[PDB]
């Protein structure tokens, strides 16, 4: 009593109902390095300008 | 200072729009009321310098250059038009716009409050100055004499660059007036000595130093008459201007290593005079008594003492009237026989009665008599180097000889003796030549009668 099956069903993606616990970390990598400040605030004016030997603008 | 950095940029449309006949005039006008605008300068306080702005000041050192300076523009554009009466008349703009931006230049060099924008405008006024000698030269070696008078401008100013940006990474400025008070003192080390070295060397070439001075005779001689009136008379009085600014950085070490220096300009202030003794040729002999004269500048300036400031100062400015004069007298003379040597014409007193009482005049200035500016400043600087040390006395005495020895040779060569009698195109003295020198002249005997004016930040 079985059944051979169709074409195209061998290859379909399946679900499974497993009892065993996810694997939180499967890669087991260690803590990521915590990134660079981001931007903030209000983009004041340069204060008194280039401040390039003498432009002062 | 942009109530004179502007009209002087407005004689460039008011020299490129004028009448062919109309471009003398006109520049020569409005640089006098440009000169007469000058004397608003002299709001000079006894504490605190006159500070217009973020980018130029005058203090009672910086103010008289800049009257001298924005006074000699008229002088030069009298004196030079006479020689140019055969040129073209783009030429002849190109000319008169070379002057007016070499005035353009020297106006905000000695107003520099920031020093790097003093060492582009310091460098930056050699290229007019360049190109007025190599253009409107005389002879075959013009492009020699300014070849080195870039060369040595460049490479003794090449380790002036470098330290002041030295000083612009730790001290964190420029500016002269943070300067005052930020200023550290120089221990004695190696890398301060040759940092000592960066900031003097290019200011003692522009003097001329003894040893140093190889451009100025032959500059002097290879350029007309506007080239040679502007070097003798505010080009050499840039290295004064700035040794002045940048020893105050440089202590202590500069009490120690001033003495090669010094020993230089001692002994060449008396080479130079008896040079002065020996010459053939009227503008070298002017020329090697200007060397002689600005040695008494470094010398006051190395021992940094309040009456040689006030010497110096007192110094640089009569030099220049007296120096200025006496190229155009040069000129005056050049214009009439088309040769240098002093010993082709000879008797002129009997000739030109009044041109010799000129030459009088700016030879008794030259030799110092009193009470003109030129015995005040030589009088404080003598004093000032008699506290430095008393042996110098002989020095300076001996030097004070030799130039009463030249200064009324050089008179008595020119406008005394039998004169020459194969020499018929003396023409009579004009009424331009006459003006030029007592424009020169006039000022210099006001001078006398109120100083202070002349003497500088700490008077
Ligand atoms: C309500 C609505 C309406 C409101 C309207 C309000 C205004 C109404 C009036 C309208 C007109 C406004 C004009 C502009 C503002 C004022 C500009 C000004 O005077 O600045 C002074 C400026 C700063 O002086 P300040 O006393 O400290 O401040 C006064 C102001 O507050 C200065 O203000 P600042 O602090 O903000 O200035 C910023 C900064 C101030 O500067 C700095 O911080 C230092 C940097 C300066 C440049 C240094 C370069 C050095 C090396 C290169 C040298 C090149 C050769 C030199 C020139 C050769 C001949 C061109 O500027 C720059 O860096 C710009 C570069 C310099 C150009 C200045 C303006 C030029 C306009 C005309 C161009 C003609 C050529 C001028 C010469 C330019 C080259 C020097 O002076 C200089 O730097 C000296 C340089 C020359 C001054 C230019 C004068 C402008 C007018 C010229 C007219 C005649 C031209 C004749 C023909 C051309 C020559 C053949
Ligand atoms: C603020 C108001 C001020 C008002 C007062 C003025 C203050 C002085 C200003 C300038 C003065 C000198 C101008 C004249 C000499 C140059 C021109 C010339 O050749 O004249 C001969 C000529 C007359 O001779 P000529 O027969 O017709 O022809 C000449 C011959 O062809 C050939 O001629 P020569 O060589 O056979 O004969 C010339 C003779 C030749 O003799 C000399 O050169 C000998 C002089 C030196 C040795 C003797 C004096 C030594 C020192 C003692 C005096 C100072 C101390 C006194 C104080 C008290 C005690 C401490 O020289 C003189 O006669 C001039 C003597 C007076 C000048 C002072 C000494 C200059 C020497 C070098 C500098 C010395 C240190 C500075 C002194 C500064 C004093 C202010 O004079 C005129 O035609 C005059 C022209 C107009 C002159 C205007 C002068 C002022 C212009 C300033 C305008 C802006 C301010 C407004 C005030 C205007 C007031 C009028
Ligand atoms: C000599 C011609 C160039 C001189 C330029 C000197 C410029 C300057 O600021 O010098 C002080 C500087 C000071 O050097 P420094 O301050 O960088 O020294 C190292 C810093 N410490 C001491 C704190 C560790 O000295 C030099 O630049 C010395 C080298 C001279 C330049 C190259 C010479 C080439 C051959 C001639």
């Amino acid at each position: 009593g079985w059944v051979r099956p169709d074409l195209g069903e061998l290859s379909k993606v399946t679900k499974v109902k497993t009892d065993r616990p996810l694997p939180e970390n499967p890669y087991h990598s260690r803590a990521r390095p915590e990134p660079n400040p981001e931007v903030e605030g209000d983009l004041k004016p340069a204060r008194h300008g280039s401040r390039l030997f003498f432009w002062t603008m | 200072m942009l109530k004179y950095i502007i009209p002087t940029m407005m004689l460039m449309p008011l020299t490129w729009l004028s009448k062919n006949s109309m471009i003398w005039i006109n520049t020569t006008l409005h640089s006098l009321l440009i000169s007469l605008t000058s004397l608003l300068l002299l709001n000079q306080f006894g504490d605190n310098s006159l500070n217009f702005s973020l980018t130029f000041f005058s203090d009672s050192l910086s103010t008289p250059l800049l009257i001298l300076t924005m006074w000699l523009l008229p002088l030069m554009l009298m004196a030079s038009q006479h020689h140019l009466s055969k040129e073209n008349l783009a030429r002849k703009k190109l000319f008169i716009s070379m002057l007016i931006l070499l005035q353009l230049f020297l106006i905000m060099t000695f107003t520099a409050t920031e020093l790097i924008f003093f060492y582009i405008m310091f460098e930056a006024t050699l290229v007019p100055t360049l190109i007025i000698i190599t253009r409107w030269g005389n002879q075959t070696e013009r492009l020699n004499a300014g070849l080195y008078f870039l060369f040595y401008t460049l490479a003794g100013s090449l380790p002036l660059l470098v330290a002041l940006i030295y000083i612009q990474n730790t001290m964190g400025s420029l500016n002269f007036l943070i300067l005052q008070y930020w200023v550290q003192p120089m221990p004695n080390s190696w890398s301060n000595t040759f940092m000592w070295l960066a900031c003097m060397m290019a200011f003692m070439v522009k003097m001329p130093l003894y040893g140093l001075h190889l451009w100025l005779p032959k500059a002097h001689v290879e350029a007309p008459i506007a080239g040679s009136m502007v070097l003798a008379a505010i080009l050499l009085k840039l290295g004064g201007y700035g040794m002045m600014r940048i020893t105050l950085l440089l202590n202590p070490i500069t009490d120690f290593m001033a003495y090669p220096f010094i020993m230089l300009s001692l002994w060449g202030m008396i080479m130079t005079s008896s040079i002065c003794l020996r010459q053939t040729d009227l503008k070298s002999l002017i020329a090697y008594s200007s060397v002689s004269h600005m040695a008494l500048v470094i010398v006051a300036i190395l021992i940094q003492t309040p009456w040689s400031y006030m010497g110096a100062t007192a110094l640089m400015i009569a030099h220049g009237l007296t120096s200025s004069m006496l190229f155009c007298l040069a000129n005056s003379n050049y214009e009439r026989v088309h040769s240098r040597t002093m010993i082709l014409a000879r008797g002129l007193q009997t000739l030109l009665p009044l041109m010799a009482a000129w030459w009088l005049l700016a030879s008794l200035t030259n030799l110092a008599l009193p009470p003109s500016i030129n015995l005040i400043g030589e009088l404080f600087v003598v004093m000032s180097t008699f506290s430095w040390s008393n042996i110098t006395i002989i020095l300076m005495g001996l030097n004070m000889v030799i130039t009463a020895l030249y200064s009324l040779y050089m008179l008595i060569t020119t406008q005394r003796g039998k004169h020459t009698h194969h020499i018929n195109n003396i023409l009579p003295s004009f009424t331009r030549e006459n003006a030029l020198m007592s424009l020169h002249m006039l000022p210099l005997l006001l001078l006398s009668l109120n100083p202070k004016i002349i003497l500088g930040p700490l008077y």
